[PDB]
């Protein structure tokens, strides 16, 4: 549903639902299987069609939050590679 | 949009079917 909605709707209202996903992301941390199951999303939407614009700087530091240390890895190492720090 | 994937797309599978300068 959500691959079907997104492909469809317009871009400044995706814009919207990524700024209100990154809060739902990043405050208010009680939830930890919401942030995996967001987690997940992005996974499937990146893995299949169109990967959602949102930063892999701020991308990242969401796994390490949610302690899923795998994800971690692989959205640090694409920065990493490019440029070190 | 999806105004740039759709051409993006088209001159992408067109440019696979063909597969100084001034």
């Amino acid at each position: 549903s959500f691959s079907s909605c997104w492909v469809e709707l317009q871009t400044s209202y995706q814009e919207d639902l990524i700024q209100a996903l990154c809060k739902a992301l990043s405050s208010s941390e009680n939830p930890p299987e919401i942030y995996q199951m967001l987690l997940n999303l992005v996974e499937f939407m990146e893995h299949d069609d169109k990967p959602l614009p949102i930063p892999i700087h701020t991308l990242g530091k969401y796994a390490q939050k949610c302690h899923a240390f795998a994800k971690a890895l692989h959205y640090k190492e694409v920065e990493f590679l490019e440029e070190p720090k | 949009h999806p105004m740039r994937t759709s051409l993006a797309k088209l001159f992408q599978s067109l440019g696979f079917s063909e597969s100084s300068n001034t």
